[PDB]
RNA sequence: GCUAAACCUAGCCCCAAACCCACUCCACCUUACUACCAGCAACCUUAGCCAAACCAUUUACAUAAAGUAUAGGCGAUAGAAAUUGUGGCGCAAUAGAUAUAGUACCGCAAGGGAAAGAUGAAAAAUUAUAACCAAGCAUAAUAUAGCAAGGACUAACCCCUAUACCUUCUGCAUAAUGAAUUAACUAGAAAUAACUUUGCAAGGAGAGCCAAAGCUAAGACCCCCGAAACCAGACGAGCUACCUAAGAACAGCUAAGAGCACACCCGUCUAUGUAGCAAAAUAGUGGGAAGAUUUAUAGGUAGAGGCGACAAACCUACCGAGCCUGGUGAUAGCUGGUUGUCCAAGAUAGAAUCUUAGUUCAACUUUAAAUUUGCCCACAGAACCAAAUCCCCUUGUAAAUUUAACUGU
RNA sequence: GACCAAUCUAUCACCCUAUAGAAGAACUAAUGUUAGUAUAAGUAACAUGAAAACAUUCUCCUCCGCAUAAGCCUGCGUCAGA
């Protein structure tokens, strides 16, 4: 999230600078520069200055633990499901919806795959015309999407990749330099 | 803005039965935007409340006041509407029941004082409402005689019970 | 302090951290640490114990910055030490040098420029 | 504006509901109505002890008047009533004097008898009547 | 605030203390919500307390609306005609039972 | 003091403290008694000996000096040969 | 334009209450209200007084002649309360006379 | 009176929107995508900041030293005034010292 | 019910992306919207407010190195490189750009600056919604007496009670300031360090920084309005002071920078006026009225300056030095204020300070924690030139020391 | 220290409520600003000479009036309604 609200302080406001009715002159309230927060149409005393940003990173191990906890919650809650190949005999959204309703899954079934290039046209067309089911690769897995949906679906390669990438976080040495480097052991 | 006195003239009651009173007909009328003050209009209204329409017009025709002619014209228009629209045979059998006078939409002008100052000069506008009920006027509440005072005192002395106990 | 000579001004000066921006510094390296590293697998004694091997095994995390020009040695684990391997450390004392030599090792010293 | 005030009139109504019978602007203007309600609440909370004291004084005066009508005083009557193991608060005494003149007459007679017995005892130190009505009942 | 509040002398509705004792409570209408986190207490009550409360005094009939409501209310009517429409928004089972 | 700089937007350390004090990892500040180099002819030998010795700082003074410094000065000091090497770490303490 | 919603709902409720206070409708019979029951309510009323009696007879004792006539007239587009009421008033009068003669 | 009268229309809200249904997706790509792109580069916002919290004065100095070379005259003057005021209020005015 | 109350859509701020506009017809540097005829034009260290409690040298215009070196009345402070690598958790006519428009209005001038509207499918719908919601009035004027309220009372008054709020200060209705209500706007942004909880551990963090149990991440803490006053350039001699060119005025009477006296110039005094005729008026008594006289027109003298028969007077109603712009949301030991409910703990010996209206330390007080002794204590002990006081076991008790915080006195 | 009126965000709600993220997050006062309205107040200030057939006549005052340089731009004539 990146805020965008920006007000106009008394200095940035257009106009103003003179001195209406001097101090000891008129019998009115003491005033200096027009457009003050005490006037109408003036500047805001305290307010949002420029577009802020509440950005802050977290440890990768914390993220891995959160993902593991989300997986355990989706599994123990009788909501996780494992498959072999996200395919369909035709590719109609009606058929998938009827199957999900008969299997007593729920309403928001979060399907997940891997690679993103090996996606079959059937499931792609079946999911590209709905508001509850969405195809997301294993690379783009988070906790928000898992908690927003009701159930979850995975496959053998997806599960293997997730397990490998979540276990690699454990039993590792210090980063030293960013992991983006080639590294010998790490692929 | 809020016009309602003119809309009250369209109230419709169900058909009365033979075994029911005559129900005196009520009248409603008022003129909007009157170049005049409100205190004098309220004075005139208070002066014309318990009197009938004939006595009201007689007193207005000899009242050295600008609003007198306006009130007379308003009463004449109300009587004409009652005799024509509201369906009323007797022209003198109408008496005043309610009469008020609220301020209107005022403007603003300058007076220019004898120095580098001034003051807001509002254009005081006012209105005038009147309610004429059918039938003769009711009698004025007479003053309670000594007998009434004695009866009230006896009632107050008899309607007293012990305090701060069972 | 209201106007009087503050406490941090009444004290005279002295060459405490005068040349602190150039005094060579080295991260300590204990013999017990080397034994623990050899026991845990990392930093195998079958190859020279160069600075690259120590950095890979992550036994003494140093930093190129902070006027650091290598790693020093410590005589902590003088006893219960049995490694037998050519060790390369910038600094080294006679006690630890002998402790390493009697175990069949070869102590040496070098100098690594900043770059 | 940003999340400005949107629930203010209800506070004004809740503060004015306790000022629906005041004189002047105290039943319309919120500024003065706040202070009026605060003062009213403070006085209502402080007047409990005043009410208690007023009721106590009223009962004492009623009992004194009843004793005077019967031919006795309040201090001596209370003392004689306490000197007989007949503990009775002032409320019940006033209620009896109001709705039971014979009961209060008997109580005043007993009080006068106890007074006379105590006087005779103090004069002659007993030996050995000890007052037929006196002699409290011991407990254990 | 007694001067600005109506008062009433202490009295009974029918002198039930003399003869038989009649329950002054008439009926009770609960407006519980099926889907909503603002009626968990009312739901738990209607589940495992309303039956016991009704069986403890058979001289009172209770209803259960169970309609899409955002705030659970309770209508406690009486013989004389008074109505005490109270709200039980977010309240423990013990609190609702005591109320 | 400068809580926020004008170029980078960070804190700033008063060099006067760094020049008149010495930081230690144990959490104490070392200083030197003033007058150790002026009017030494009129001072008795005991006074001169007491003035030529280092002195520590109080809790409030140490906290003030810390506030006047940054985290960079709290780094260790593994000098090749420094007389204050056996003082950065404090041992044997029980409240 | 204030961004309030709940306050608007509360104000609308207050306005509805004020309107109800303005022209209060006539008191409609409780039987026509939504939440209402007949058999359960009759059983609760019978159990409230602490006794036991038949239900059909109690139901019949509440049916009047004018009510039956109105129902028949409406249907054109269940006995009575004569003997029962007579017996009840006779027994009540006899019991009251006996009590007044025994106590006074 | 401050409170309005008539209630507002039914504020329709599509909980399953294209952005809501895909909110947070493709995030955390580093911990499992063999570390190829930092999440700080996913956010779409200003160019002078894109993964650095900072503070008001710090953000202003950043915007000045990163965009001040192509900013307008009045905008640059207002930014300089704001920076100077923030500095004068932070490094002098305040509490706890 | 008169007066009133609401509508929300035109448009605004942020970057995310490209680098923009610019002669149909006549007219525009002379007096701008003027068809027409013999004469030099350019390049300039910005100052200043403010902080060091004054102030002169001083004070700002991707990441890491690093807030290091270094410079600095060596004090307040300043501070580098080598190396490194196409929508809004925005605003919805007191908000949003001042904007329906840079519109009148102040104005000779630089310069400053706001609101227009509200039901909709048919206004080429006659015809009106549902009255209800603040401030001022009518429906409906008061009926012993006294902070406008309570206990009450069968009842309004009658019975008893109590000295408006906030700020200051040892002390308040005090007669110390603030206040006519209503609707809108309006005043705590975060820091080396510290406390609590997450993850890993002699390591963690998505290079850099810290390691004799440490780091990471989150949560939690640093107000507004208010002067006098300076800098640089515009605008200002159409009124006032002076100068320049060409013009105009001065009856009559007595008889010369002569005298009285018209017009005319100024106003020594009374009275009225004091929110008036006027943000400097009305009558005579007043001095002059062929001369240092007044004035119509135009041009010149502008602030560190001009002018000045010096009044340190005037320079566009306020000149011990006129206003604007940008530094200035300047500063200020100083007046004022600093918004919902409830619980608990909560009063100080003194010292320094170009200082006693302000600041620091100490002392009092608050939070989480580790330790054991905290107070009255009994024999006794504690000086040559009266009440008293210090230590003080059993004895009543449960209080005291320290660590880490930080506001308040 | 324990709660909490309003809003946007992600969650079933949906006669109006819950979990976390944000404060331009909450007015009896700052001779505070904008809009209307009480208060002195219907009090201070105020004009238009008389008769009449509205043809006309009568009473009083005048250092004022005529044209123009300076200055304004249609600013008491007709037509219809205010
Ligand atoms: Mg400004
Ligand atoms: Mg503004
Ligand atoms: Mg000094
Ligand atoms: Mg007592
Ligand atoms: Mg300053
Ligand atoms: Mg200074
Ligand atoms: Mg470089
Ligand atoms: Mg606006
Ligand atoms: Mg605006
Ligand atoms: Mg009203
Ligand atoms: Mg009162
Ligand atoms: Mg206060
Ligand atoms: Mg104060
Ligand atoms: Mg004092
Ligand atoms: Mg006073
Ligand atoms: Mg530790
Ligand atoms: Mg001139
Ligand atoms: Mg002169
Ligand atoms: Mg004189
Ligand atoms: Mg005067
Ligand atoms: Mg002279
Ligand atoms: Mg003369
Ligand atoms: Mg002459
Ligand atoms: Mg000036
Ligand atoms: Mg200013
Ligand atoms: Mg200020
Ligand atoms: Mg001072
Ligand atoms: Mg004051
Ligand atoms: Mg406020
Ligand atoms: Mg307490
Ligand atoms: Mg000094
Ligand atoms: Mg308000
Ligand atoms: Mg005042
Ligand atoms: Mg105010
Ligand atoms: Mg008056
Ligand atoms: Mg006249």
């Amino acid at each position: 999230r990146i805020s965008y609200a920006k007000t106009k302080t008394r200095a940035e406001v257009r106009g103003g600078g003179r001195k209406p009715w001097p101090q000891k002159g008129t019998g009115r309230a003491r005033h200096g520069s027009i457009r003050s927060p005490l006037w109408r149409g003036g500047g805001v005393a305290h307010g949002p200055r420029g577009p802020t940003s509440y950005y802050y990173m977290l440890p990768m191990k914390v993220r891995a633990l959160g993902l593991k906890v989300a997986l355990t919650v989706k599994l123990a809650q009788d909501d996780l499901h494992i498959m072999d190949s996200l395919e369909l005999p035709t590719g109609d959204p009606q058929y998938l919806t009827e199957l999900a309703h008969y299997r007593r899954w729920g309403d928001s079934v979060l399907l997940v795959d891997l690679t993103h290039e090996e996606m079959p046209q059937s499931i792609v067309e079946a999911t590209s015309r709905l508001k509850t089911f969405n195809l997301i690769p294993a690379v783009g897995l988070n906790v928000h999407s898992m908690l927003k949906h009701q159930t979850l679906v995975l496959t053998l390669p997806t599960v293997a990749f997730l397990e490998d990438k979540l276990l690699w976080q454990d039993s590792r040495y210090r980063p030293l330099y960013p992991f983006s480097l080639p590294y010998s052991d790490f692929p | 803005i809020s016009r309602k006195w003119e809309k009250k003239n369209k109230i419709v009651y169900p058909p009365q039965l033979p075994g029911e009173p005559r129900r005196p007909a009520e009248i409603y009328h008022c003129r909007r935007q009157i170049k005049y003050s409100k205190d004098k209009m309220w004075y005139l209204a208070k002066l014309i409340r318990g009197m009938s329409i004939d006595q009201a017009l007689a007193q207005l025709e000899f009242n050295d006041k600008k609003g007198a002619k306006i009130i007379k014209e308003v009463l004449l228009e109300a009587q004409d509407m009652a005799v024509r629209d509201h369906n009323v045979e007797f022209r003198s059998n109408l008496y005043i029941a309610e009469s008020t006078s609220g301020r209107g939409q005022c403007l603003k002008r300058i007076r220019y004082h004898g120095r580098g100052r001034f003051g807001i000069m509002e254009k005081v506008y006012c209105h005038y409402f009147v309610k004429l009920v059918e039938g003769p006027p009711p009698p004025p509440e007479p003053p309670k005689t000594a007998v009434a005072h004695a009866k009230e005192y006896i009632q107050q002395l008899r309607s007293r019970t012990i305090v701060h106990t069972l | 302090e209201g106007g009087q000579t503050p406490f941090y001004i009444r004290i005279p000066k002295y060459g405490f951290n005068e040349g602190h921006s150039f005094r060579r510094q080295y991260k300590p390296l204990s013999l017990n640490r080397l034994q623990y590293l050899i026991d845990l697998g990392r930093v195998d004694p079958s190859q020279p114990i160069d600075l690259t091997q120590l950095v890979n095994g992550r036994g003494v995390t140093i930093q190129p910055l902070k006027r650091d020009y290598g790693v020093q040695l410590v005589e902590e684990g003088a006893d219960t030490f049995t490694a037998k391997v050519n060790i390369e450390v910038q600094l080294a004392s006679e006690l630890a040098i002998a402790a390493i030599e009697k175990n069949g090792g070869v102590v040496t010293t070098a100098f690594y420029d900043p770059r | 504006l940003r999340n400005r005030v949107t629930d203010r009139y209800f506070r004004i109504q809740e503060v004015l509901k306790h000022a629906r019978h005041f004189r002047g602007r105290k039943n319309r203007c919120y500024r003065l109505a706040v202070r009026t309600v605060i003062r009213a609440f403070v006085k209502c909370t402080k007047a409990r002890y005043l009410k208690k004291k007023n009721m106590r004084t009223l009962w004492i005066n009623r009992i004194t008047a009843a004793s005077q009508e019967h031919g006795l005083k309040y201090p001596a009557l209370i003392g004689n009533l306490v000197k007989c193991q007949v503990e009775l608060n002032r409320k019940v005494l006033a209620d009896l004097a109001i709705y039971e003149p014979k009961t209060f007459k008997s109580l005043a007679a007993l009080a006068s008898r106890r007074r006379h017995e105590g006087f005779a005892a103090a004069l002659g130190d007993g030996k050995e009547p000890e007052g037929i009505f006196s002699r409290v009942v011991q407990y254990h | 605030t007694a001067r600005g509040t109506p008062s009433r002398f202490l009295a009974s509705v029918l002198h039930n203390g003399l003869g038989r004792y009649v329950q002054q409570l008439q009926r009770l209408s609960f407006s519980v919500s099926r889907d909503g986190a603002s009626s968990r207490g009312a739901r738990e009550f209607v589940e495992r307390e309303v039956i016991d409360f009704a069986r403890r005094n058979p001289g009172v009939v209770i209803y259960v609306n169970s309609r899409p409501c955002c705030v659970p209310r309770v209508v406690a009517e009486y013989l004389n005609g008074a109505v005490r429409e109270e709200s039980i928004h977010c309240k423990s089972v013990e609190e609702i039972s005591t109320l | 003091l400068t809580y926020f700089s004008a170029r980078k937007g960070k804190r700033k350390t008063v060099k006067a403290v760094i020049d008149r004090f010495l930081r230690l990892h144990c959490g104490l500040w070392v200083r030197r008694k003033a007058g150790y180099k002026k009017k030494l002819w009129k001072k008795t030998p005991a006074r001169k000996k007491r003035l030529r010795e280092f002195v520590f700082c109080n809790k409030t003074q140490s906290k003030l000096l810390d506030k006047m410094t940054t985290s960079f000065w709290k780094r260790r000091n593994w000098y090749v040969d420094d007389p204050y090497q056996k003082y950065h770490d404090r041992t044997n303490l029980k409240v | 334009v204030k961004k309030g919603f709940r306050a608007a709902f509360r104000f609308q409720k207050e306005l509805e209450r004020q309107r109800l206070l303005r022209c209060p409708p006539p008191p409609v019979r409780r039987s026509e209200k939504p939440n209402w029951d007949y058999h359960a309510e009759i059983q609760a009323f019978g159990h409230r007084l602490q006794e036991n009696f038949s239900l059909d007879l109690l139901k019949t004792a509440f049916v009047n002649s004018c009510y039956i006539k109105s129902e028949e007239a409406k249907r054109q587009q269940l006995k009575s309360n004569q003997e029962l009421s007579e017996q009840g008033t006779s027994f009540s009068q006899t019991c009251l006379t006996q009590f007044l003669e025994d106590e006074y | 009176i401050g409170i309005r009268l008539t209630l507002p229309p039914p504020k329709v809200v599509d909980r399953w929107n294209e952005k809501r249904a895909m909110f947070g997706v493709y995030d955390n790509i580093g911990i499992l995508g063999n570390f190829e792109k930092h999440p700080k580069e996913l956010i779409r916002g200003p160019i002078w900041l894109r993964g650095w919290k900072g503070n008001e004065l710090q953000r202003c100095i950043r915007k000045r030293k990163m965009v001040g070379s192509r900013m307008f005259a009045d905008d640059l003057h207002n930014l300089n005034k704001r920076i100077r005021y923030l500095y004068k209020h932070f490094n002098r005015h305040g509490k706890f010292r």
